[PDB]
DNA sequence: ATTGTCATGGAATTTCGC
DNA sequence: ATTGTCATGGAATTTCGC
């Protein structure tokens, strides 16, 4: 027993610690403070809030549904490559709405400039990309292609093709449709550009896609100054309003000139590290999200334990099925109360 | 090659009511030929439920009447009543 | 690498009849272009009440 | 003829002033800065930047695809009610995984407190609701009763039972589900409990929800100190772990020491306004965005004048439709160059 | 006037009638007068219909400025001119490619000859060593000439 | 003729012991 | 054993005229 300011508490004895509280937990399934006011109705007793961090570490039915309050922290600005025919970003879109039999437009975009290339097919397969590039390894061969973790370029045989010609493949971190940088932004181009080109008509757009490699190709980026055709090639081809300022130069001399071009682009800008970022450490324990969580489920399954980290975004952990799954930061969440 | 068939899921229904009851060769054959037309009865109502009500779509709802058709009185009041507990079961899982 | 356990769909409704082999022989018998993911469930039921009714 | 220190460039007439920007604009339907990179290359005159606005007012095919860079201002926090059954805030959730022919639940949270209400149903239907209210109207009327602009609530034969009870019916604005403040945030409670208690078994919910509208509304809110029965009613019902605090007082007296706890709660803060916020203008030119837009289609509508401002947070546009929907400026965009 | 640029003045060179691989007859191989650049967008038939829809490929990436060649089919008619008009082409019809000639006129004929469809198995194969071949009158490959870097990979080379 | 929100865990803050 | 991004319009900034 006990006298407070506010009416008559109660002690417990110690063998008592854990069934008061735990009886007192599972009434709502709340966490630190929603928990510790409920005992503070009957109980009281020198650190009350050892005992319910006590609590939530074993009740492995609220650590699996309640999500982080810790946001991840800045974000990484890889470099450019460079030169070009480097990396590559490949993303299918579609189904759009249908013309000729295609729904499928599989984008490459370089990773030095912007010069988006398009191949349409008529689904996403293994063998619709591989033609698709057949082409394009026709122009040349690059070192890196970044993805995502697609249905079809995850497939064994795609792989096969990619050793062929020397691909690095690289896929994005699972779920995570941020990490493929530039070919998300140009298909919110593409569908900027075919969105304009087909208003008030019947979207036939199977036409209008050697315009969209030859009308992107052509805008200047309005923050470096450059067609993508110059940071490419290094003169305009026979296009309206091209330059004539490059016409009182020597080609022999302007490819050395064009090295120096390349390497005075504008890179973008860190932001700043909010309050509740928080950090992954080999040895904290994590969870990953539910990769496609039905209704009334986990959010996110059980403990893990880091393995490795790679960058401060980029983390091995080891899943409940055995799994070294390379997520993301944007995944995760710290484990409550460790 | 393969020959699919429904005699190995018989003997997860024998063994629930009979367990006690071995059952023949020739005797499969008519529990199994029982499975494959009373398939195709009730499917291939359900199908032509499709085309009289101008949809591409087989639902859960559509075996259900092709069920309240082929089987009369008092099978088509089990029946269905034994399908809805094997669906409602299925749904909340996953 | 690995993925979860493969639980049949003939387990997650307590039937015995299969859900996997009825839902490929409605679309490869053309009765319906689309075939509902519990239509195969529902029949799977009715194929296992009248074949216990028999050998009941 | 004019000489830089880039090279050559021309100066065109007068006469071929808005010809000779409107083909360089359609070659890449670019903006502002893009557009004006490609006349850089042939032409130079003095106020290349006025003729390329002079474009792009005209250009109604680049007007309904680019969206706003300019965010909305600080979201408002509209003040707590000062007495419980003044708001209820209403959203039925599901199809949820269905439980003895149930997929619906109608939940209604009080504005006052948080205490919610639960009411299942079959169907989202008009009729659904209503009797569903029936059962909570028994227990004492509200003035108002806020919403979304549901399915069934919009139904003229809901609004004339809302008429009978002297319910004031409030809809939020269209495809902004931010407006409906509480019970946004109940049915991220109600599937945090319902998806506490359901780990490891068949979904079946239907049994679980007098537990809910138990569990929750006995929650101690962590930021107020307070049960949802304190706030609704003044003392605690027989539960586990309830207050003996109250109990040393009178109850004759304590009904006005409870209008001064109900006047004593935590306010939330307004976040600093953003420096690319915007604000809207009566008179301003304003588009509203494309309700469920299609693949390939405008993102955004034709123009529109606002009519009148309500806060600055609602405002009342005429659509093209020659409609007076009343959105929020989280749907609008600034009309580009006016 | 100014030094010899990129993207001036294609010379537009068949090959064939190689066996058909899909459909496909004739190679139409694309040299520039400056890079020599090496674009394979193969055939059905040397026509206006179906070589303008191999120039459609050629048209999304680069525009030259001057369309000639030899004279063929697909090149006299007034519908090649009328499309030849709305690309702003100046038509011409109604060092270095001479030397890319000879690998086509004698060496890549007589071994793309002999393949019924392997021939078009190895279009994007052979095209990659035609876009690194030693000009000493420029003393770069088209590769370096045409993207302003060196080469890639040693398969690039 | 309408408007986010609020549970939640580091982490900073205050109490206060003597 | 991987990581946003980048077009775009007020709005602030710099040029610069004489």
């Amino acid at each position: 027993k006990v006298s407070r300011p506010e009416g008559v508490k109660i002690i417990p004895p110690q063998s008592d610690r854990q069934k008061i509280v735990l009886q007192a937990h599972n009434l709502a399934h709340t966490g630190r403070e929603a928990t510790l006011l409920k005992i503070a109705n009957l109980y009281w007793w020198p650190n009350m809030r050892k005992d319910v961090v006590k609590q939530l570490g074993r009740c492995q039915q609220c650590l699996i549904t309640n999500a982080s309050n810790k946001a991840s922290g800045p974000i990484l600005r890889p470099d450019r490559p460079q030169k070009p025919f480097d990396k590559f970003f490949i993303d299918y879109i579609g189904p759009l709405p249908p013309s000729q039999g295609y729904l499928y437009v599989l984008v490459v975009v370089d990773g030095m400039t912007g010069f988006t290339w398009l191949y349409p097919t008529k689904a996403p397969s293994t063998s619709a990309t591989v033609k698709s590039l057949n082409v394009l390894t026709s122009i040349a061969i690059p070192k890196v292609i970044h993805s995502d973790q697609g249905a079809a370029f995850t497939s064994s045989t795609f792989a096969e093709w990619a050793k062929e010609r020397g691909i690095h493949l690289e896929f994005s971190t699972p779920y995570h449709p941020q990490s493929s940088g530039k070919v998300e932004r140009k298909n919110s181009d593409i569908k900027r550009l075919l969105t304009k080109l087909l208003v008030g008509r019947p979207t036939k757009w199977y036409d209008l896609l050697p315009v969209v490699q030859l009308a992107l190709n052509n805008t200047y980026s309005p923050v470096l100054k450059y067609t993508p055709h110059q940071l490419l090639f290094g003169i305009d081809s026979n296009t309206p309003f091209a330059n004539q300022d490059t016409l009182d130069l020597t080609r022999e001399e302007e490819l050395s000139l064009l090295q120096e071009i390349r390497t005075s682009l504008y890179h973008p800008s860190t932001p700043p590290a909010s309050s509740r970022s928080w950090s992954p450490v080999v040895g904290q324990l994590v969870q990953e999200r539910v990769a496609r969580p039905a209704s009334l489920r986990p959010r996110w399954h059980k403990p893990s334990t880091v393995l490795k980290v790679l960058n401060p975004r980029t983390v091995v952990i080891l899943d409940h099925l055995g799994n070294n799954r390379t997520v993301s930061i944007d995944n995760l969440k710290p484990t409550s109360h460790q | 090659s393969r020959k699919e068939s429904y005699s190995v899921y018989v003997y997860k229904v024998l063994k629930q009511v009979h367990p006690d009851t071995g059952i023949s060769s020739k005797a499969m054959g008519i529990m199994n030929s029982f499975v494959n037309d009373i398939f195709e009865r009730i499917a291939g109502e359900a199908s032509r439920l499709a085309h009289y009500n101008k949809r591409s779509t087989i639902t859960s709802r559509e075996i259900q009447t092709a069920v309240r058709l082929l089987l009369p009185g008092e099978l088509a009041k089990h029946a269905v009543s034994e399908g809805t507990k094997a669906v409602t079961k299925y749904t909340s899982s996953k | 690498k690995a993925r979860a356990k493969a639980k049949t769909r003939s387990s997650r409704a307590g039937l015995q009849f299969p859900v996997g082999r009825v839902h490929r022989l409605l679309r490869k018998g053309n009765y319906a272009e689309r075939v509902g993911a519990g239509a195969p469930v529902y029949l799977a039921a009715v194929l296992e009440y009248l074949t216990a009714e028999i050998l009941e």
